[PDB]
């Protein structure tokens, strides 16, 4: 009825809402325009928290912006992601990772490691040994587990280990996958019909 | 709780 | 160019957030949905934030949402809209209709003179008689000056006066306006582009 | 300041 015409009309905006601020907010990222990824992040928070139902497509679509968002965050390990105060920003990255529905191609496992072994870089970047020990032992498998336990142990900051397992390696393959992302929802209504309007005056 | 993009407040570090 | 093109996709888009949200908030206004309304107005705000450039049309949009949250936010004396902690969710509404680019009729003349009655209105039903006193000299203009003046210095909180110019008689008057915005930007296109999806469908 | 929808915060009543 009319009423529920316009809620229903509502929730299909809120979805493009939802998808148009996620590709934004991945552009944002992959160009490092880090007020413009702090903005879009606050709108796109603010319209999941409007959704009063969401499809399987769209929670992939929050953990996407969730994931982001903690990456984003990698050091500021001041800023709580969870409910648990224990919990840095990249390991709340991991956990995330870990539960988006999507393939575990090479890529995938790639940023894993990555993120696993930055999640314990920056708190040894930081000077906080003990807060990195217990990093590892929330996280801890890889190959690089005893490589990581010795090298916390040791308080080897920078180990030639870290040069090449570096935040930027773990930036620049995120940034991979934004790419894809970016790729199979520069289609979603919201943008397209926008773009349409925008060449419709050229 | 809930679907945060922001943090949820500062950390003990 | 390229990046110029999604740029000035987004801003379009973002005009259309803008609009739809306007839209979204007036029927939660509307309809009394408080929780609809103050999710509404997160959303809203943030998209106003992320927002680099503003058209006249877009900052009347803007005053219209801004003095909604005002007014719904009525009665909570300890809710500081303005930088001046001294002044009250109502004499913020007060300033933004006075601010509004739109016609001085009947209808914004009893909007206007009901808001500066209920300013008043609202500190004595809370017995704070001190600030209603402080609301009069910041507010005082209208033929009842000198009554609401006696009615402070009497502390006649239950006055007659207020039975007819009461807080229900103030929001159906501003309902009345919400109606009018709500007709007027009904045809904006996300609104307009979901509806016709949501037929699309039946 | 800012195009607030919401309070700036808790105001001295």
């Amino acid at each position: 009825e009319d009423a529920g015409l316009v809620a229903e009309a509502e929730a299909v905006a809120a979805g493009w809402m939802l998808d148009f601020l996620c590709l934004s907010l991945c552009r944002a990222f992959r160009d490092g325009r880090s007020e413009d990824f702090r903005r879009t992040r606050n709108s796109a928070e603010a319209i999941i928290h409007g959704l009063s139902s969401l499809t399987a497509c769209q929670l992939r679509t929050i953990y996407i912006c969730q994931f982001l968002t903690r990456i984003a965050a990698g050091k500021t390990l001041d800023a709580q992601f969870e409910n648990d105060e224990r919990i840095t920003p990249l390991e709340s990255a991991l956990m995330i990772w870990g539960s988006i529905e999507k393939e575990h191609d090479k890529l995938h496992e790639e940023i894993q490691n990555l993120i696993k072994i930055q999640a314990i870089a920056v708190c040894m970047e930081n000077g906080n040994f003990k807060e990195a020990e217990e990093v590892f032992e929330r996280i801890f498998h890889m190959p690089f587990k005893s490589k990581l336990l010795m090298i916390i142990s040791q308080k080897d900051t920078f180990h030639s280990f870290f040069q090449h397992f570096s935040y930027n390696h773990m930036m620049e393959k995120i940034k991979s996958y934004v790419n894809y992302v970016l790729s199979e929802k520069s289609s979603t209504f919201l943008m397209k019909a926008a773009a349409k309007v925008v060449e419709s005056k050229r | 709780s809930h679907f945060n993009l922001a943090p949820l407040g500062r950390r003990r570090v």
